[PDB]
This record gives structure tokens, C-alpha cells and sequence, in this order.
């Protein structure tokens, strides 16, 4: 048993913590107060569970978690909310002002003041682990400091824990669930120095969140609470294998090993299905196949992309429920004889495929149906490419005009920064091409 | 709990702080006496970001009231919510300015600004995370003009990583009091342009047109005028009294509104507007139509004469979240030749369960518009017909003034209407 | 079509599908930026306090 | 008020759908970069596909097919037909056709030669045809490989119909120009008005080195062809007069002896390629017009020769057809405030 430890930076990635862990304590059958019945080794023990709580004498079992924010407001909901109980003081860190959606200020200005804190309760649990396998880190792209203090965090992280594998769980801009309109810059200059640092990166594009929110939820104007618990059953699904028994991405090293041929490219597309309205008179279950075709729909991917125009390098089916390997392969073959499925000639065709037994749970009174059965895929489609220049775009209409530039060099940045990760992204948008198309 | 310090200076902006305050006490469930009596937990959610909690339970604003005389303060204190403010926070002199921003910011001003820094001072110092100042004030006088660019420029001294932000009434010949009102306000726009992260333009012509051509008030009154600037300031500070997500800082309000660091001088508007077929209910889409109507801003600067570099809506009151959504996107995509190409999702809206006093609901609008400097453009020209002959500037040499302050102020203000221009095209 | 590395326990199966074969800064580096960009940050506020001392 | 952008201004074709869109009064014309659209006329070349359908409240309509380039590339078409089991190498309306590299640089050249050498050896008629998207035509296969590799992109080397059928009087060739309307929701519409164009010159099948009676393109014949406008006005001419030509002459219809293969024709490849370029569940939507060449031998049997993914149109159609488009691809979606000119293809999607 290898520990993990999870990092929650900013707004975005605290409030999807919470709903992480949430569900993790549902799934492991943990109450808030931290007890676990079905835990018969009380004050410790190595079971797959053990790899994201920790256990004290009284039988609490702690998140293996450091929640971080420049500002107190979010975390002091964690601090009063219903998991209360779960975390002790020092893993809920809060400055008292934010980086105002700036990345130079959550970098340099604050991060500088703050650093030398984090890493220092972070030390704290990795001295609880007796086999630290790494970090994922939760985070946005657009806020200050999910940007900014998040690349600093990562560099310090490579040089504090070498050998330690780090993931990513990055929620990429969106405007219709956004009101910062420099996230285009803060996401390109956080993507540029926490590239080398990140050995695995699920992107999360909030308009993707949202339209599955309104299309398969019917939720006219969904809230963070609709996204964010929506965003939880994913990372459950990428993140059982490290917590349940198994054999597929048993720990962070396999991750980069079965989805990242490539370094630089390390952004599996995600897509789930199904997502059903718990408003629902009542729905018709779907088999194996249909929610398997749907993986390959881009109404249910985390970025909306056209993987039929890009290629594959690595596939993973992450399924949870009633499913056999016998079905999956009946479904793999229809879709293969329907689908484009256009892998790069120098990898395998095929499908690395986890199975869980236990059905995803559901938070009670949540948005989602309970579904007997449920499919993740992880995909490392070039296709996720078309995000990256979106957001260039986006980057190079502003910085033609050096549009909000100085809010940036007011914090101590360099200017010559934005074009330096400009020139970055454009050579990863190019290694996506030399790659994809021919 | 990040504290807002609040300075009213000067007759125009001590009469329209007052209503000011006024209008968000009520809001807040705080009445004169400074004592709660809301019954929602909304209102004091950030109640401590324009009041001090005093023993008691009273709150008392964290408000700043400065004059050069007594008059317009003896009339705060002697009126409604008088009692509200901390007594220590009245600061002021005797000798008065004049209509002379040279008395407000070198001779009369320079002699009372130290004790209104101790005042500030003390202020600051209770604060567990300051976030900046607003300051109330006209341009056209002496004191809020001159003495309130005084205060500003002593503060960013003392301060120099705080947001500071205005609310700046500029003059205007319909609604004049001396002659020398463009002399006043082209000094203090040189001011403000260095000085400010933030200023919102109230020019007193559009507070008038609305008044007589919108409200139907045959002759408008200084106090009909400030009724709308309450009502504008109440709906601009929404973001920052209540929880929100969209510029619930005022650091974060600039970062998103302020692209070039000398365009910060924003255009208020403010829906409904309605004349006593005043009980009648408003649409989310009719609100939306008024907000962006140039009848509806406050600016008197026609938005079709220049282009939008970022707009701010809050949206006050319960209604359909993804019908103002779907209406704010309906007005870009049907004007979006206003609405500069160059920097993408420009238009933000926010939403506030609670509506002000007496209405379902309302809508106020924050532009950072070219066309504002239509406005900068009416004042230079004023400014250059009376100095072009040197008009009343012995009002100002005799208070040590020399002519070639005048000339560098002017350059000023008209780089910034080039700049403006630049961005237009 | 092939099935490999087939893994059974009790919570959970995993196995493998092949439809077709193939054909840093230091820490020393990183206290520099951050108290490059402080410098830069205190130059600027001291050309402030410079200006309005004038 | 719908709004639309123009990033192709060498398309006579949707320069006159711009024209009437702009016409209807209910539509706005913006600067080619300016996002907020509902229909984009895009650029031939890297149109950016990846911007559209990500502005939250826009239907965004685009008039070209990601991925339709496999259908109208020279290459890309005999790629396409021979490895698609839908196609298959034993498709009968495609010659019988070779991807060739230039030696400079898979490679289909000893497959082509194979072929080649067994029909040299059976007496048949060995004349191929190379082209790319400057062409050749010879018997001998040695002067089809070197003008090849005398060049540096990819070619292709195809049979030369010998037998075509000749129009009289002035035994001269030709070629059918259909246009086809593939829509958001891919019903495939053929345009009811087609075009020949034919060469005034008369056929000679002993002589390949004078191209000028062996290739069609309406360039062609109006330079180096000297009886042009000779027979029908611009070398063109329509269905009404092929039509009557082939009743006077052959006893039948244009219906049964031609339309009925070409409209199969288009179905196959189309409904070979929907899986791969539909934009049913796609966050934007997409249409475009096809330009269908055909070749007609004398057995009365129809050839696909190529597709073309930005064609032009004949003079006298534009007014019917630009119109067509707005009704059927651009106003389905988005509506204004017959008797169709298109013939719809039934197919199962
Ligand atoms: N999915 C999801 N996205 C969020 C959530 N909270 C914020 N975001 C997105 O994150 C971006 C803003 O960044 P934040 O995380 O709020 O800012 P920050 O990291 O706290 O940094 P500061 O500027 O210091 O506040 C916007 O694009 C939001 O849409 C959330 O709870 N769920
Ligand atoms: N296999 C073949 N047999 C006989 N003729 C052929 C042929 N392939 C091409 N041609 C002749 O070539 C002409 C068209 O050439 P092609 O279409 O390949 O080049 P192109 O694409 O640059 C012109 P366009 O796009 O307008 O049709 C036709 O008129 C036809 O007569
Ligand atoms: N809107 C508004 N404008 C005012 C008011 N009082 C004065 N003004 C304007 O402010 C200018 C006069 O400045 P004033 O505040 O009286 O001078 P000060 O006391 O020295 O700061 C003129 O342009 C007036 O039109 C008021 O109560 N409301
Ligand atoms: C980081 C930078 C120094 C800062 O704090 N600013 C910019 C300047 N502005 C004043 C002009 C009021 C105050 C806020
Ligand atoms: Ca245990
Ligand atoms: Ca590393
Ligand atoms: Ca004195
Ligand atoms: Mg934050
Ligand atoms: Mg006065
Ligand atoms: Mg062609």
C-alpha cells in the first residue's frame, strides 16, 4: 500500500475537493465523523482504502489532503460544513486576500509569502506515509490562484519529491460559468511552467460540465454544486484503482505509463456515461454496449473535441458495475465496424479495460441517478488539441494589444513571460499536429 | 472581512454620501440609530465590508465626511441617518474653498488634510484586511474637486497598494454653479487619471436629462439629481455588500474592467427608471433594453459613439437566472459591432437575490465605453475658451498657482481622449 | 481480438484488448524569480513614493 | 437578425449567397474575425473547425464538412474507395485506379505495373492517365512513372476511358457536372440542373499528345481549343438539350440512361464518409455543396472521375442554385420572418 495525497488549490479546486471526498466517504462507507464500521483494523491498517486516509487510535480515518486557498471564504465552509470533522486545522490553509485573478499576483506576490507554508503541512502528511506515491492536484485555470500558486506548488513539488509521480485535476475556462476575462492568459501561463511538472493532466472544460448539466440533468442555470458533484463521480471513477482493489492503474506511476507515450502530451480526453436525471420518472438501464458507444459521443466528453479527426495513443475503459469482459468486447467490436478509430502507427490498437464491481454511489439528494451500471474512458486523443488553440486564440487577440498587460507586470512579472508561454503552447499545439495528422 | 474606507468630501459629495448611505442602510436592515432590524442573514453576510460593529450590536459606517466649512456637515448631521456615523469622522474647516480647487488642494486643503489622514489612519487600522477607498466627490467646486484630489494623492502616499476608487460628479454648463467649474474639473481629471484604479463619471447634464425628459420632473432639484446617484452607487457596490462571485473584490472589479491603466473612467447606468404606470411589473428583457439604452446611462456620452472595451451587469431581484443570461447574450450578439473584437467575453453579469427598496427588481450597468471620452471632449473645450483669454485665472495665481499647471493638466486630458480614440479604431 | 493479462479479485476484474499491433529549477533557481519579481515590484513603488514626494 | 462572416472571397458561389443573405434584410454581415456569428463561409484551407460551436447562446453553422478533403483528393478518393468495404476495390464506377509516389520521397507502383503488364499481354486497350490536385496521358507505363518523379507530390494513375461516348455531330468528348447539397441534417440533395462540358474538338484516340480533345476543363477549351463556342455557347451545354439529344439519337432518356447511376453514384460515396464528417451530435453544424465529375462511355455506363469540395458553377445557374442554398442549408436553420430545385436522395442514416 502506497499513500496518495491530494491538493486543493484555489476556489475551484476546494470546492471540487469537497465534493471529492464527499463521495469517497460514501464509497468507503465513512461517516463525517470520520468512523468507519466495515474498518476492522482499527488505528491503521494498508488496505487499498488506506492509499487516501489515514487512521487514528480513535479509528478516525483523516483525508491524506491539504486544502489551499489566498482567501478564507471557501475553506471556512469546509472548516464549518457537514465533513467538518473529517480534516484537522492544518490541512485547511487560507491567506486573507486573493491573487484577483491575476496569475503574477498568485505567483509571485502572495505564493512568495505562502510557500514555505504549504510545503511545511504538506511535509506533515507525506511524514504519515510509509510509501508516498504522489500528488493530484486540483486546481482551475482561470482563478489567480489555481494558476498562479499552483505552478509555483508544482515547481517546488518536483524539487522537494523528486522521484514522486504528480497528476492533475484542471478545470479549463469557461465563459458561461466565469466572470474573469484574463483566465485565457492566467491558463496559458500556468500550462507553461507547470508543463515539466505534470506527468498527467485530466483537463476539465467547464462548458462541457455545463451543457451535460442541462442536456442530461435538466438544470436551466446549473450552480458549482450541479458541476462540482458531476466533476466527483469522474475523478472517483479515474482515482477507484488507487483506492480499491485491482490490477489496472494500481498507482500514479501507471497512469503516465498506459495514457502518456509522450511527455509533453499528457491530456487524456475524459468522457462518461451515463449521466441520468434523478427527476426521472424512472429510466430504461443501459446495457454494456449503449454506454460504451456513448463514450465515443462528444455530447459526454470533459472537452468538446472531434476525436474522429484526431488520433489515439492510449485508451483506457474504467466500468463500474454489473459488467463482464464478455460484453465489453461484444461492444468494443460493434464500435470498431461503426466508429473512426484512428490510432498513431507507432502504438498498439487496443483497450487497457478496469472493471469495479461496485456500481457508482450517488449522494443522496444529489442531481444523479443511481444506474446500475457506469463507464469512464480515458482516451489520449490529439483531438484535445482544439482546446489548446482555443484558448491561444483567445490569448493572442488580448496580448495583440497588450490588453490587462499591466495588471500582470504591476506584480513583479516580465512581459517577455507572456510571449516566452505563448511560444510554448504554440510548440505543444505543433508536437499535437506532427502527431495526429499527416 | 475586507474592509472598505469610505471619504465623502466637499458639498456635492457629503449631500450624495449621505443618501449613499442612507440608500444601503435600509438595505442592510441598519436604521438610524445604527441598530439591526433585518430579518434576513443576507444582510449582514458582508455587512462588515462598509460598517464598523460598535458594542451593542451598532454599526456604524466606516465613513469619512471632510468640508473646508461647516454648512453642508451641520446638514448630515441634522438630517435622517445623522446619527449613524461615528462623530469623530467629521472633519472640518472654516474658511471654505471658494468654488477654487487651488484653496482645496494647496492653501485651505493642505491645512486640514493631516487630520483627515489621522481620521483615515484610525480607520485603516481596525480593518482585519483593508481593501481600498472610494471617495465621493464632484470636480466642479473647490473642496471635493481640489481638496479631494489632495486626499487621494496623501493616501496613495500612505497606501500605495490599496484600490482606490471615486465617485466623480463632473460638471456641466445646464447644471452649473460658478464659471470656473472646467478649470476645477480639468485639474482634478489630470488628478484622477494617475491616481484612481477606479472612477465612475456622473455628469450632472445626463442626471439632469433623465430627471426632465425621463422621470417628467419639471424642474429638477440638486436633491432629484442625487436620488439617482444613490440608486446608481447602491446597484455598482451590489457586488461588494452581498456574496457574489463576479467582482466581489474591488481588486478583482478593476482587473476585469480596466485593460489600459489610464481608461478606468467607467459610465453607470441604472433600470428601471419609471415616472409616477409605476406599479407595473418589468420584464427581464425590457430591464436589459433600458440598461444599455444611452437614455438610461449616466454619463451623458451617447455608447453608439464609441465601443464597450468591458461591461459590468448586476442583475438585483428574483428572477429567471437563464432568461437575463439569454437577454444579456441577445444584446451583444445583436450589437456586437460596439462591442470591441480584441477581448473576448467582455460582458459580465451577475445576479443579486436581494432587490433595492421599492422595486421586484433592477439592473445596473458599468461600461468602460470609448465614447466616454465625448465627455473629457466637452470639458476641454470649455476648459480651452475661457483660458485661451486667460479668464478668471486670477482666482488661481492668487493662491500660487502658475499658468503652466493649467497647460500640463490640459495636455493631459487630451492624450487621454487620443487614447481613447486609439481604441475606438 | 485478443484478451490478455486478465486479472480477477474479488471487488473487481482487469484485462487487456489488442485489436492490432503497432506498425528543472532548483530550489536556489526558484527563490531567484521570486525575489526578482519582489525587486521589480519594490522598484516601482519606490518611483511612486518618489514621484509624490516631489 | 442572424449575423454571418465571409473568409473565402474568391467563392463566386457564396459571394452571391453573402449577396442575396444580405438581401433578405434579416441577416448582418461581420469582420471575418469577429466571433459572435451564426454562419461562417469559410476559408478553403485550415479552416478552424476548433472555434466553432463555443459561443454560449449562437447556433454556428459552417459551409464546409471536417474531413470531407478524404472525398476530394485526388489520392484521398482512391484511398478511400479501395479500403472501404461500403466501396471496395471491386467498385464498378471508379477506373481502376493507383496511389503513386514520386521516387523522391503506401506506394502502389508494382501493383499499378502488374495490372499494367497483363493487359499488355492480352491485347487490351493499356492507356492510363496521371494526374494530382499538368497531366499526362500515354500507353506506355515507362512515360507515366518518369513524369512522376519529374514532379514532387503525389500522383495518381488511372485507366483512360478509350471508349467515351461522343456527341455528334463533331464526335467530341465531354464531361457531367453535377452539383450536390449535403445539409445539417445530411439529406443529400442533387441539383436538378446539370452541366456538360464538352470539347469542340474531334475525339482522336491516335493521338494523346494534343490533350486539347482528350480534356474537357472548361480552361482548356477556351485556349487551346480553336472551335470553341462552336456547338453549344462556352462549351456548355444543359440538361434540357442533352437530354432531347440522347431521345433523337440513342431512344432514350437522360433519366434512365445516365441520372439513374449518377444519383446512385453520389449516395454511395456520401453515405460512405457520413460516420466519419457527421455533425448530428457535434456542438456546431455543417453543410456543403459538391461538385460530382462524371465521365459517360459509349455503352451508356457512368464514371466517377472526381469530387470537388469548393466548386464553381455555370453562369446561368448561379441565381437558382445560390438560392437553393439559402432555402435548404442556411434559412432550415435559421428561418426568415416550389416545387424544389433539389432532388432528395433517400437514405438510411
Ligand atoms: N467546475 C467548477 N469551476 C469553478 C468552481 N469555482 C470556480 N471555478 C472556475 O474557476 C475559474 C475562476 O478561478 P477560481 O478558482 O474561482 O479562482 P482562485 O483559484 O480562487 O484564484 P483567486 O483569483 O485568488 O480567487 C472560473 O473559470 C470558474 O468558472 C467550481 O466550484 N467548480
Ligand atoms: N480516366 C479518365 N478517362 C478519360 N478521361 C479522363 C479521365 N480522367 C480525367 N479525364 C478527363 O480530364 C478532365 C477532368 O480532369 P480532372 O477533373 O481530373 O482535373 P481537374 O480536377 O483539375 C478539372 P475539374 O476539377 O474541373 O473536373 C475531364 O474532362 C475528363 O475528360
Ligand atoms: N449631483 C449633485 N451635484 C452637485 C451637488 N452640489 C453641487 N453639485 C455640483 O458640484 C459642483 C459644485 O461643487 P461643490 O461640491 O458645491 O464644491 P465644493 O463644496 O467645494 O466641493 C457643481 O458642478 C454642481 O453642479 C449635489 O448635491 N448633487
Ligand atoms: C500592484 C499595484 C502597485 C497596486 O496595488 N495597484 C495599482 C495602483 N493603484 C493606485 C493607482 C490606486 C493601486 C493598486
Ligand atoms: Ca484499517
Ligand atoms: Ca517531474
Ligand atoms: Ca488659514
Ligand atoms: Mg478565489
Ligand atoms: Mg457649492
Ligand atoms: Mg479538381
Amino acid at each position: 500500500m502506497r499513500e496518495c495525497i491530494s491538493i486543493h488549490v484555489g476556489q475551484a479546486g476546494v470546492q471540487i475537493g469537497n465534493a471529492c471526498w464527499e463521495l469517497y466517504c460514501l464509497e468507503h462507507g465513512i461517516q463525517p465523523d470520520g468512523q468507519m464500521p466495515s474498518d476492522k483494523t482499527i488505528g491503521g491498517g494498508d488496505d487499498s482504502f488506506n492509499t487516501f486516509f489515514s487512521e487514528t487510535g480513535a479509528g478516525k480515518h483523516v483525508p491524506r489532503a491539504v486544502f489551499v486557498d489566498l482567501e478564507p471564504t471557501v475553506i471556512d465552509e469546509v472548516r464549518t460544513g457537514t465533513y467538518r470533522q473529517l480534516f484537522h486545522p492544518e490541512q485547511l490553509i487560507t491567506g486573507k486576500e486573493d491573487a484577483a485573478n491575476n496569475y503574477a499576483r498568485g505567483h509571485y506576490t502572495i505564493g512568495k509569502e505562502i510557500i514555505d507554508l504549504v510545503l511545511d503541512r504538506i511535509r506533515k502528511l507525506a511524514d504519515q506515509c510509509t510509501g508516498l506515491q504522489g500528488f493530484l492536484v486540483f486546481h482551475s485555470f482561470g482563478g489567480g490562484t489555481g494558476s498562479g500558486f499552483t505552478s509555483l506548488l508544482m515547481e517546488r513539488l518536483s524539487v522537494d519529491y523528486g522521484k514522486k509521480s504528480k497528476l492533475e485535476f484542471s478545470i479549463y475556462p469557461a465563459p458561461q460559468v466565469s466572470t474573469a476575462v484574463v483566465e485565457p492568459y492566467n491558463s496559458i501561463l500556468t500550462t507553461h511552467t507547470t508543463l515539466e511538472h505534470s506527468d498527467c493532466a485530466f483537463m476539465v472544460d467547464n462548458e462541457a460540465i455545463y451543457d451535460i448539466c442541462r442536456r442530461n440533468l435538466d438544470i436551466e442555470r446549473p450552480t458549482y454544486t450541479n458541476l462540482n458533484r458531476l466533476i466527483s463521480q469522474i475523478v472517483s471513477s479515474i482515482t477507484a484503482s488507487l483506492r480499491f482493489d485491482g490490477a489496472l492503474n494500481v498507482d500514479l506511476t501507471e497512469f503516465q505509463t498506459n495514457l502518456v507515450p509522450y511527455p509533453r502530451i499528457h491530456f487524456p480526453l475524459a468522457t462518461y456515461a451515463p449521466v441520468i436525471s434523478a427527476e426521472k420518472a424512472y429510466h430504461e438501464q443501459l446495457s454494456v454496449a449503449e454506454i460504451t458507444n456513448a463514450c465515443f459521443e462528444p455530447a459526454n466528453q470533459m472537452v468538446k473535441c472531434d476525436p474522429r479527426h484526431g488520433k489515439y495513443m492510449a485508451c483506457c475503459l474504467l466500468y463500474r458495475g454489473d459488467v463482464v469482459p464478455k460484453d465489453v468486447n461484444a461492444a468494443i467490436a460493434t464500435i470498431k465496424t461503426k466508429r473512426s478509430i484512428q490510432f498513431v502507427d507507432w502504438c498498439p490498437t487496443g483497450f487497457k479495460v478496469g472493471i469495479n464491481y461496485q456500481p457508482p454511489t450517488v449522494v443522496p439528494g444529489g442531481d444523479l441517478a443511481k444506474v446500475q451500471r457506469a463507464v469512464c474512458m480515458l482516451s489520449n486523443t490529439t483531438a484535445i488539441a482544439e482546446a489548446w488553440a482555443r484558448l491561444d486564440h483567445k490569448f493572442d487577440l488580448m496580448y495583440a494589444k497588450r490588453a490587462f498587460v499591466h495588471w500582470y507586470v504591476g506584480e513583479g512579472m516580465e512581459e517577455g513571460e507572456f510571449s516566452e508561454a505563448r511560444e510554448d503552447m504554440a510548440a505543444l499545439e505543433k508536437d499535437y499536429e506532427e502527431v495526429g495528422v499527416d | 472581512m475586507r474592509e472598505i474606507v469610505h471619504i465623502q468630501a466637499g458639498q456635492c459629495g457629503n449631500q450624495i454620501g449621505a443618501k449613499f448611505w442612507e440608500v444601503i442602510s435600509d438595505e442592510h436592515g441598519i436604521d438610524p440609530t445604527g441598530s439591526y432590524h433585518g430579518d434576513s442573514d443576507l444582510q449582514l453576510e458582508r455587512i462588515n465590508v462598509y460598517y464598523n460593529e460598535a458594542t451593542g450590536n451598532k454599526y456604524v459606517p466606516r465613513a469619512i465626511l471632510v468640508d473646508l466649512e461647516p454648512g453642508t456637515m451641520d446638514s448630515v448631521r441634522s438630517g435622517p441617518f445623522g446619527q449613524i456615523f461615528r462623530p469623530d469622522n467629521f472633519v472640518f474647516g472654516q474658511s471654505g474653498a471658494g468654488n477654487n480647487w487651488a484653496k482645496g488642494h494647496y492653501t485651505e486643503g493642505a491645512e486640514l488634510v493631516d487630520s483627515v489622514l489621522d481620521v483615515v489612519r484610525k480607520e485603516s487600522e481596525s480593518c482585519d484586511c483593508l481593501q481600498g477607498f472610494q471617495l465621493t466627490h464632484s470636480l466642479g467646486g473647490g473642496t471635493g474637486s481640489g481638496m479631494g484630489t489632495l486626499l487621494i494623492s496623501k493616501i496613495r502616499e500612505e497606501y500605495p497598494d490599496r484600490i482606490m476608487n471615486t465617485f466623480s460628479v463632473m460638471p456641466s454648463p445646464k447644471v452649473s454653479d460658478t464659471v470656473v467649474e472646467p478649470y476645477n474639473a480639468t485639474l482634478s481629471v489630470h488628478q484622477l487619471v494617475e491616481n484612481t484604479d477606479e472612477t465612475y463619471c456622473i455628469d450632472n447634464e445626463a442626471l439632469y436629462d433623465i430627471c426632465f425628459r425621463t422621470l417628467k420632473l419639471t424642474t429638477p432639484t440638486y436633491g432629484d439629481l442625487n436620488h439617482l446617484v444613490s440608486a446608481t452607487m447602491s446597484g455598482v457596490t451590489t457586488c461588494l455588500r452581498f456574496p457574489g462571485q463576479l467582482n466581489a473584490d474591488l481588486r478583482k472589479l478593476a482587473v476585469n474592467m480596466v485593460p489600459f491603466p489610464r481608461l478606468h473612467f467607467f459610465m453607470p447606468g441604472f433600470a428601471p427608471l419609471t415616472s409616477r404606470q409605476q406599479y407595473r411589473a418589468l420584464t427581464v428583457p425590457e430591464l436589459t433594453q433600458q440598461m444599455f439604452d444611452s437614455k438610461n446611462m449616466m454619463a451623458a456620452c451617447d455608447p453608439r459613439h464609441g465601443r464597450y472595451l468591458t461591461v459590468a451587469a448586476i442583475f438585483r431581484g428574483r428572477m429567471s437566472m437563464k432568461e437575463v443570461d439569454e437577454q444579456m447574450l441577445n444584446v451583444q450578439n445583436k450589437n456586437s459591432s460596439y462591442f470591441v473584437e480584441w477581448i473576448p467575453n467582455n460582458v459580465k453579469t451577475a445576479v443579486c437575490d436581494i432587490p433595492p427598496r421599492g422595486l421586484k427588481m433592477s439592473a445596473t450597468f458599468i461600461g468602460n465605453s470609448t465614447a466616454i471620452q465625448e465627455l473629457f471632449k466637452r470639458i476641454s473645450e470649455q476648459f480651452t475658451a475661457m483660458f485661451r483669454r486667460k479668464a478668471f485665472l486670477h482666482w488661481y495665481t492668487g493662491e500660487g498657482m502658475d499658468e503652466m499647471e493649467f497647460t500640463e493638466a490640459e495636455s493631459n486630458m487630451n492624450d487621454l481622449v487620443s487614447e481613447y480614440q486609439q481604441y475606438q479604431d | 481480438m485478443e484478451v490478455i493479462e486478465l486479472n480477477k479479485c474479488t471487488s473487481g476484474q482487469s484485462f487487456e484488448v489488442i485489436l492490432k499491433p503497432p506498425s528543472d529549477p532548483s530550489l536556489e533557481e526558484i527563490q531567484k524569480k521570486l525575489e526578482a519579481a519582489e525587486e521589480r515590484r519594490k522598484y516601482q513603488e519606490a518611483e511612486l513614493l518618489k514621484h509624490l514626494a516631489e | 437578425m442572424y449575423t454571418f462572416v465571409v473568409r473565402d472571397e474568391n467563392s463566386s458561389v457564396y459571394a452571391e449567397v453573402s449577396r442575396l443573405l444580405l438581401a433578405t434584410g434579416q441577416w448582418k454581415r461581420l469582420r471575418k474575425d469577429n466571433p459572435r456569428f451564426n454562419l461562417m463561409l469559410g476559408e478553403r484551407n485550415r479552416l478552424p473547425f476548433g472555434r466553432l460551436g463555443h459561443e454560449p447562446g449562437l447556433v454556428q453553422l459552417v459551409n464546409y464538412y471536417r474531413g470531407a478533403d478524404k472525398l476530394c483528393r485526388k489520392a484521398s478518393l482512391v484511398k478511400l474507395i479501395k479500403t472501404s468495404p461500403e466501396l471496395s476495390e471491386s467498385c464498378t464506377w471508379f477506373p481502376e485506379s493507383y496511389v503513386i509516389y514520386p521516387t523522391n520521397l503506401t506506394d502502389e507502383r508494382e501493383v499499378f505495373l502488374a495490372a499494367y503488364n497483363r493487359r499488355r499481354e492480352g491485347r487490351e486497350g493499356n492507356v492510363w492517365i496521371a494526374k494530382s490536385s499538368g497531366i499526362l496521358i500515354s500507353s506506355e507505363a515507362s512515360e507515366l512513372l518518369d513524369f512522376i518523379d519529374e514532379q514532387g507530390q503525389v500522383h495518381v494513375i488511372q485507366k483512360y476511358l478509350e471508349k467515351p461516348l461522343l456527341l455528334e455531330p463533331g464526335h467530341r468528348k465531354f464531361d457531367i457536372r453535377s452539383w450536390v447539397l449535403v445539409d445539417h441534417l445530411y439529406n443529400i440533395y442533387l441539383y436538378r440542373e446539370g452541366v456538360l462540358r464538352t470539347s469542340s474538338e474531334p475525339y482522336n484516340s491516335a493521338n494523346f499528345q494534343d490533350k486539347t480533345c482528350h480534356l474537357t476543363n472548361h480552361c482548356i477549351q477556351k485556349e487551346y481549343s480553336k472551335n470553341y463556342g462552336r456547338y453549344e455557347e462556352g462549351n456548355e451545354m444543359f440538361f434540357e438539350e442533352f437530354n432531347q439529344y440522347l431521345m433523337d439519337a440513342l431512344n432514350t432518356t437522360l433519366e434512365n440512361s445516365i441520372l439513374l447511376q449518377i444519383k446512385h453514384i453520389i449516395r454511395s460515396c456520401l453515405m460512405c464518409i457520413e460516420p466519419a464528417i457527421s455533425t448530428k451530435h457535434l456542438h456546431y453544424q455543417s453543410f456543403q455543396l459538391f461538385g460530382f465529375d462524371f465521365m459517360v462511355d459509349e455503352e451508356l455506363k457512368v464514371w466517377l472521375i472526381e469530387v470537388n469540395g469548393a466548386p464553381a458553377c455555370a453562369q446561368k445557374l448561379y441565381a437558382e442554385l445560390c438560392q437553393g442554398i439559402v432555402d435548404v442549408a442556411i434559412s432550415s436553420v435559421f428561418p426568415l420572418a416550389p416545387t424544389s430545385i433539389f432532388i432528395k436522395l433517400h437514405h438510411h442514416h
